[PDB]
DNA sequence: CTGAATCTCTTCCCGCGCGCCGTAGGAC
DNA sequence: GTCCTATCGATCTTCGGAAGAGATTCAGA
RNA sequence: ACACAAACGGCGCGCG
């Protein structure tokens, strides 16, 4: 089942990542395995970080890191990205529902 | 016999090639991103790194 | 035996508050007026302080656990570099491509 | 002598193993291993003899 | 608990003279 | 043009050496 | 008011 996963990238160029990854996914189009890649914003909880709704597999794993200047996932190990807690996402989205 | 001499011309060229490699990263992404119907090469490559 | 007999107590070894050198001892000379010469120790402090502040924000926001955990390490990393900058797996360097001079 | 030391047996194991060493603590993938291996010594852009 | 064959952060004469030379990314 | 602003950290020309003692580590005894 | 003045860190080449 799809879950949000955490990645970190270069600040500011984060935004470029925010859309570019989707473009890369549309090029190689293992897209249905993906959800959305999202980062909250303020007038800035995450100023140089990423959230990835996806089911994690190698093919997708490499695709994510394909985009340059993305450091990679956070988790127990590189090949084992950790999902954000369901309660965390549901809380944070509400914390994002207000801005 | 195991040793050879490098001169200005040889060393410079290699240095020049290294700069192109750094262009490669920029141009490839731009080319990947570019619409390509109104973008033109001067946009795709910028002098500064080289 | 030495440790107990001494006035030291191991728990102090873990830093919680940190000292910073008097500024004059870490001068920032105006190499060319406003274009000051690099002053590594200030630079390291700058990194740590910023690294510290950013962690504070997330703690304030109560960011998801995984992110803050990474932040904690990154904080430790900066401090590690500040002291030695080379005892860790990789020394940090600026655009000049020279390893910054740590306190030690 | 080496064959006795060698734990790997098949090309899959070889490709996986070498990738692992080149990519410590990173997810293996058969074609990724091959492509990486290709980069090692079989592409000018990463290995070249004048 | 014995054994080498494995393992990595110390050190590398004393002073002097010029010369050069030091964050990235952007309101268009 | 002047002046403002936020991180700084991946993949590229890398390897260019080597004596000496505390872990951790290979083979049983 | 009877008083300061222009070096921080590297690289190359040479010197006894």
């Amino acid at each position: 089942k799809k879950r949000w996963y955490v990645v970190q990238a270069f600040s500011g160029f984060e935004g470029r990542v925010a859309t570019s990854l989707r473009e890369h996914i549309k090029l190689h189009n293992m897209e249905d395995l993906f959800g959305e890649v999202m980062v909250p914003t303020e007038e800035k909880f995450f100023p140089g970080y990423v959230l990835v709704q996806m089911v994690m597999n190698d093919a997708s794993w490499h695709l994510v890191r394909s985009v340059p200047r993305v450091m990679g996932f956070i988790g127990g190990t590189s090949d084992r990205p950790a999902p954000i807690s369901d309660k965390e996402v549901d809380a944070i989205m509400n914390r994002l529902q207000q801005v | 016999g195991n040793r050879r001499i490098r001169s200005v011309g040889e060393m410079a060229e290699n240095q020049f090639r290294v700069g192109l490699v750094r262009v490669e990263r920029a141009v490839k992404e731009r080319l990947s991103l570019g619409d390509l119907d109104t973008l033109m090469p001067q946009d795709m490559i910028n002098a500064k790194p080289i | 035996e030495a440790f107990v007999q001494s006035g030291n107590k191991p728990e102090w070894m873990i830093l919680t508050v940190l000292p910073v050198l008097p500024p004059d001892l870490r001068p920032l000379v105006p190499l060319d007026g406003g274009r000051f010469a690099t002053s590594d120790l200030n630079d390291l402090y700058r990194r740590v302080i910023n690294r510290n502040n950013r962690l504070k924000r997330l703690l304030d926001l109560a960011a998801p656990d995984i992110i803050v955990r990474n932040e904690k390490r990154m904080l430790q990393e900066a401090v590690d570099a500040l002291l030695d900058n080379g005892r860790r797996g990789r020394a940090i360097t600026g655009s000049n491509k020279r390893p910054l001079k740590s306190l030690a | 002598e080496t064959l006795r030391v060698d734990p790997t047996n098949d090309r899959l194991s070889a490709l996986v193993e070498i990738y692992r060493m080149m990519r410590p603590g990173e997810p293996p993938t058969r074609e990724a291993a091959e492509s990486l291996f290709e980069n090692l010594f079989f592409s000018e852009d990463r290995y070249d003899l004048s």
